[PDB]
RNA sequence: AUGGCACCACAAGACGUGGAGCGUGCGGUUUAAUUUGACUCAACACGGGGAACUUUACCAGAUCCGGACAGGGUGAGGAUUGACAGAUGGAGUGUUCUUUCUCGAUCCCCUGAAUGGUGGUGCAUGGCCGCUUUUGGUCGGUGGAGUGAUUUGUUUGGUUG
RNA sequence: AUUUUGGGCAACAGCAGGUCUGUGAUGCUCCUCAAUGUUCUGGGCGACACGCGCACUACAAUGUCAGUGAGAACAAGAGUCCGAGCGGCACUUCACAAUGUCGCUCCCGCUUGAUCAAAAGAGCGGGGAAACCACGGAAUCACGUAGACCCACUUGGGACCGAGUAUUGCAAUUAUUGGUCGCGCAACGAGGAAUGUCUCGUAGGCGCAGCUCAUCAAACUGUGCCGAUUACGUCCCUGCC
């Protein structure tokens, strides 16, 4: 066919809730016609953050760090367009940013 | 340079952490972390 | 609109900051939560609140307010969001609306430790595995104090401390001072979905 | 309180936060290499809004609740008849309690 | 490529054992490969195991790896 | 501070308007100086008349006559 | 006492301060200002403090009010906004004024009251955070013991870090 | 192969610590406008007998200089929002100015190819949204090899500074920073009485991310590159149960 090349690229604030994103739609949209290159991932970027905590005036000028991974997964899929379409009928949650693409 | 930043939790320029587009006192960030996702690292 | 951090730095900051607004809004309904769907062509909000009912009702309770609100706040063109009640059963399960009920039974001047000590036993009556509540703020003319109210069991060391409590706080200023009511619910780790086997589970057969 | 900017302004806020019920804003003195902006919620300003509302509010009438920086404006039961007869039409104002699709 | 400059060498060297293995469980039987295993093992610069660090994470507040901050005492 | 902003007195009335009998027929505008346009408070101002110069003091506007 | 235990124990030592020069921080020492907190470990690159103004609290100067809400009076036959040009401004801010035109109650005025306030106390206080103490601990329950406080349990022996 | 690794978490009381310098947590307690409010302006906290506390650097062949080396960590970056820049439009407008609109480029952040210059510096066209895709197939610091110094302040050293150009900023004038070339022999030859930390690819050196950030760190918080005594006990000292 005149397959598309579909990036379904998932980004998500943990690797947790995407997964879950991801492997549904293309289980759904997969059966049949899609036709998806196995899921490749993206660096995980960190968010670093270190804090002067404490008013001590006196007392340990002492400070604290927290930090939010964020992960990426990506499947290509040489798909039908339409039903790409067709299966992206999904309202899907927050903390899972997935952006769906049509190079080749 | 300290006149400009006015923290948008807190009008402030002291008490305020940087950091990436934010704006919050350290309190306030210390407050945060959670709705935000930053987990402790170190 | 944002890059790929921020996406997600915005949506973090959303739902906090929707977080804090209904805490304030929602102290006479018993604010424990907001979840946020977004939608295509609507931002859906479900309302953990225990008052569910009031904060429904008819006329202009709570979400006519607030639709209009959030919308005018947020930056919409009207009617891209939608709240939906949560009945966020069992009411006592929350540390946040008990807290804002023990906020309230202090703003309804009741006695401190006594109305701790009823609520707790209410709390984990409605099943808290347990609660932690303390009374920091003042006593005297004006001196300091503080005292502690728990009941169950606290998670008091790792991360499964962090998974089992949930916390409010809140300060009432009363003939004076600043007075901290600072709760602690722990619910039970029959968590089911929300796991279970936690550090020391180790349970045969 | 004082101001020789008023009735127009006033009107403006009255009537759009009645039509809708509710009004919400960032509190604001307006920045992004700005000029038409006046403040958001409305294209007047928000010094004037601010002002106004002070007054609107500072006697009863009107909620406006926080967090943030931000006031969530909802117009109360007095502020109703108030508006309503402000805003010369019929009793039986609009604001809030419009609620057939909730708002 | 690759900075461990040496830690580069005793990459080479394992990876270079790897390749002699493998390709003589294939291209030989086991008692060459044996005996070409047996000798390198026997002179080896760590085949198998990591170096396992370079360069350590910090300690924050002091910034440093094990030491600290002078303590200024009084 | 004690102050009260400088302005011109106002006291006995406006004098700037001056339609008689026989303006009506011949003449509806009747007033006592020279007009405004380019001001913003519009045809009704008279500028102030002053070195030579018509100003508007609201609309500041610079005329000459 | 005993038995341990630890690289702000020590111990093998290992590198380095100290002296030096530079910095910042500090002390001190001027100012109008030098906002101050905080000084054994647990002040002293800390004060999210990498101060040009700003920051910032402090000085000096100067206008601005954002002086809510009343009560009362004044105010549209005019408060007043605004103002050229100059006069007088740090300053084309009328700040003030001569001059005079705009402008238009949304006024002013008091009499109440009121607030922004980085205006004070952190021994008046939450919260927060430092320190305890980085220490291995802490309980209560019933039961036990004792008049009691109290105590046991929870320890004498081994083992464990 | 040891409570395996570094953390994170972590009891209970306790400490008018500190916490008015967050707080849109605040008692009580002040000013509220001829206020210490607020803006604005302008200053200051950054002022040098000195006493310190950290840091940093030098004093140097173990080095310095000139050059040459096929060394990657770890990890950044393009905001929104209908007179910024640009543009179109609109209308005003004898011409200007004007205003207004709309649109773009969005008040356009990293930035690449590369020309013309002592030099830093000036630039069409490009490119990259956190991008493993452009600034990332190069390019991380002390390595290792060829050349000045036949080890003496050699100038070790640069405090010190003078014109001179570029950039930041509304503003530097309590030199914002760079740049440049001269230019130094300041102190300083490794530091007393004292003294600080530390027992594994790590000490430690060595360097680099990352942000404070208009503009600026020896800070901050990481990254790397390189790369080790004996201690492994003892419980003395000095301290905790």
């Amino acid at each position: 066919q005149e397959t598309q090349r579909v990036l379904v690229k998932m980004t998500s604030r943990n690797a947790k809730a995407v997964e879950n994103v991801m492997t549904e739609l293309l289980l759904h949209a997969r059966n049949e016609k899609v036709v998806l290159r196995g899921p490749v991932r993206l660096p995980t970027r960190t968010l670093k953050v270190t804090t002067r905590k404490t008013p001590c005036g006196n007392g340990t000028n002492t400070w604290d760090t927290y930090e939010l991974k964020i992960y990426k997964r990506l499947v290509e899929l040489r798909a039908p367009t339409e039903l790409v379409k067709k299966i992206t009928s999904f309202p899907i949650d927050a903390g899972v940013d997935v952006a769906i693409t049509i190079p080749h | 340079g300290k006149g400009s930043r006015h923290c948008v939790i807190c009008s402030n320029q002291k008490a305020v952490i940087r950091k990436y587009e934010l704006n919050v006192c350290r309190q306030c960030f210390r407050e945060n972390a959670a709705n935000i996702g930053f987990s402790k690292l170190r | 609109p944002l890059s790929k951090k921020r996406m997600m730095v915005r949506d973090g900051v959303f739902y906090a900051e929707l977080f804090e607004f209904l805490k304030r809004e929602l102290a006479d309904d018993g604010f424990a939560g907001v979840e946020h769907r977004v939608t295509p062509t609507r931002t859906e909000i479900v309302i953990r609140s225990t008052k569910t009912r009031e904060v429904l009702g008819e006329k202009g309770r709570r979400i006519r307010e607030l639709t209009a609100c959030l919308q005018q706040r947020f930056n919409y063109k009207e009617g891209k969001l939608q709240l939906f009640a949560e009945r966020v059963e069992v009411r006592g399960l929350s540390a946040m609306a008990q807290a804002e009920s023990l906020r309230f039974k202090l703003l309804s001047n009741l006695q401190v430790r006594r109305a701790a000590m009823g609520i707790i036993r209410y709390v984990m009556e409605s099943g808290a595995k347990g609660c932690e509540v303390t009374i920091g703020g003042k006593i005297k003319g004006q001196r300091a104090k503080s005292m502690t109210f728990r009941d169950g069991y606290m998670i008091k060391s790792g991360t499964a401390h962090k998974h089992f409590v949930d916390t409010a706080t809140r300060h009432c200023h009363l003939r004076a001072g600043t007075i901290g009511v600072n709760v602690k619910i722990m619910r039970p780790q029959s968590m089911i979905e929300e796991d279970e086997v936690l550090p020391d589970v180790i349970t045969v057969i | 309180m004082t101001t020789y900017v008023p009735k127009s302004s006033r009107d403006d806020v009255y009537r759009f936060f009645f039509t809708e019920g509710v009004v919400s804003c960032k509190k604001d003195p307006l920045g992004t290499w700005k000029g038409t902006l006046g403040g958001k919620t409305f294209k007047l300003p928000t010094l004037q809004v601010m002002q106004l509302m002070r007054s609107l509010k500072s006697r009863g009438l009107i909620k406006e609740q926080f967090a943030w920086r931000h006031f969530y404006w909802t117009l109360n039961d007095e502020g109703i008849n108030y508006m309503r007869k402000y805003l010369y039409l019929g009793a039986d104002a609009v604001p809030n309690t419009h609620k057939v699709d909730h708002k | 490529r690759g900075s461990g400059q040496v830690a580069q060498a005793y990459a080479v060297r394992q990876a270079i054992a790897k390749g002699i293995i493998a390709y003589y469980q294939k291209y030989h039987n086991e008692i060459e490969k044996a005996a070409l295993k047996d000798k390198y093992l026997e002179y080896d610069k760590f085949l198998l195991i990591a170096d396992p660090r370079r360069c350590e994470p910090k300690k924050w507040g002091r910034h440093s790896a094990r030491t600290r901050f002078t303590k200024s005492y009084r | 501070k004690p102050i009260h902003r400088h302005k011109l007195e106002k006291m006995r009335a406006l004098k700037y308007f001056k339609v008689t009998e026989n303006d009506d027929g011949s003449f509806k505008v009747e007033r006592t100086r020279d007009e405004c346009p380019n001001p913003n408070c519009g045809a009704g101002v008279f500028m102030a008349q002053h070195k030579g110069r018509k100003y508007c003091g609201k609309c500041h506007l610079t005329y000459t006559m």
